[PDB]
């Protein structure tokens, strides 16, 4: 039994701040 | 002169005997501050090494037949197996609690709760209540990128939502961990590439309730990172967490070192984040500002676990010191004003806490 993956939680800091 | 922490090193384990090849990962279990276990070979069968905390001067020795022991985390209560049998204990009033044979031999274990004991094989994990259906329900299945992995940690979320498999491998050089992060409610994954994590629970100003916060430690190819993740879904009325992401510094003659503990205080919302060679680092859980550093110690500190008198925490390196940092009480905020000269955190840090 395989296990399902996908994207929980974003670990990525934005590069601009749009505001 | 003024620390905003507090040092204590309540015992030494070679004052009790314990010969420090079985201070250990593999031998010495910490579940929380009031016991520690160690198993041992004195002659051909194993013996089990319990050391009360509050009574350190008179540990007790029983022979076991056993290849990993660990305490409960409130009570005299020993859960011990052997492969795939597993087994539970009184202590004090010499009573089996449960059983249960597995069909998978259980590489790890470790209590998550008062009742529950959380169970890893080779390729799932399960928990074990013990006040429930005596068979082990299935969590979810192990992902490929923690397999030939040392499993160092399992934790969860409070209310066991989010589930979090820790393990370690030697990958060019270097201590990679994998991470895999399991949601019950969706029943997806996420592999993660992280050390050292823990699950908080952060009541923000404005909001009704608590936010659930993931907090993990990492050291990669781009440098020392500390994330601060709200996971679960925000309740309506709240605010949701503001996601936060810092630098964890490690020195120029320290790049062999990575995190290999975490414990957050969830009086005074401070994560505690512990290095292999030694370092205690600080954090604030709200902005993540690392508050201090320290080399606390010489050896790697491999268990630890919460230390409730002091809202801190306690580990046993493989010299065999039980040592304890707490944020000190008094000293946290005349430390931000002069020492760090943060006064807009110095003052929040007054209003949700002292």
């Amino acid at each position: 039994p395989s296990p399902v993956v996908g994207q929980l939680i974003d670990l990525s800091s934005p590069l601009i701040q749009l505001s | 002169q003024i620390l905003p922490i507090r040092f204590q090193e309540h015992l030494q384990l070679q004052n009790l005997g314990i010969n420090p090849a079985n201070i250990g990962f593999s031998t010495l279990t910490m579940e929380s501050d009031k016991f520690i276990c160690i198993r041992e070979k004195v002659g051909e069968q194993a013996q089990v090494v319990i050391i009360d905390m509050n009574d350190p001067s008179n540990p007790i020795r029983r022979p076991i037949s056993a290849d990993s022991a660990i305490m409960n985390p409130a009570s005299k209560v020993i859960a011990l197996k052997a492969g795939k049998t597993l087994q539970i204990f009184n202590i004090e009033m010499k009573s089996k609690m449960k059983a249960h044979t597995m069909t998978d031999d259980v590489t790890f274990w470790k209590w998550i709760s008062l009742n529950t004991v959380a169970l890893v094989t080779d390729n799932a994990v399960y928990h074990w209540s013990m006040e429930g259906e005596s068979q082990p329900v299935k969590m979810f299945d192990r992902h490929s990128s923690l397999a030939g992995c040392q499993i160092i940690n399992y934790r969860t979320d409070a209310k066991q939502k989010w589930l979090l498999l820790t393990g370690i491998s030697a990958q060019q050089n270097r201590v990679v961990g994998a991470m895999q992060l399991y949601s019950v409610d969706r029943k997806v994954s996420q592999p993660i590439e992280g050390h050292a994590a823990s699950f908080a629970q952060f009541k923000m100003e404005g909001n009704a309730e608590e936010s659930t916060l993931f907090c993990f430690a990492v050291r990669g190819q781009a440098g020392g990172k500390l994330h601060i993740i709200e996971v679960g879904t925000p309740p309506t009325g709240n605010q949701p967490f503001p996601k936060k992401a810092v630098d964890v510094f490690f020195p120029p003659e320290a790049q062999n070192d990575f995190p290999v503990a975490m414990q957050i205080s969830e009086k005074h919302d401070v994560v505690f984040l512990i290095t292999k060679y030694g370092y205690i680092h600080l954090y604030d859980l709200e902005t993540g500002t690392c508050i201090y550093m320290n080399r606390i110690s010489g050896e790697t500190i491999f268990v630890t676990a919460p230390h409730e008198a002091t809202a801190g925490i306690i580990g046993v390196n493989r010299k065999g010191q039980v040592l304890s940092v707490c944020v000190e009480e008094e000293n946290i905020i005349p430390y931000i004003t002069n020492v760090l000269q943060n006064p807009d955190l110095a003052l929040r840090m007054a209003v949700r806490n002292n």
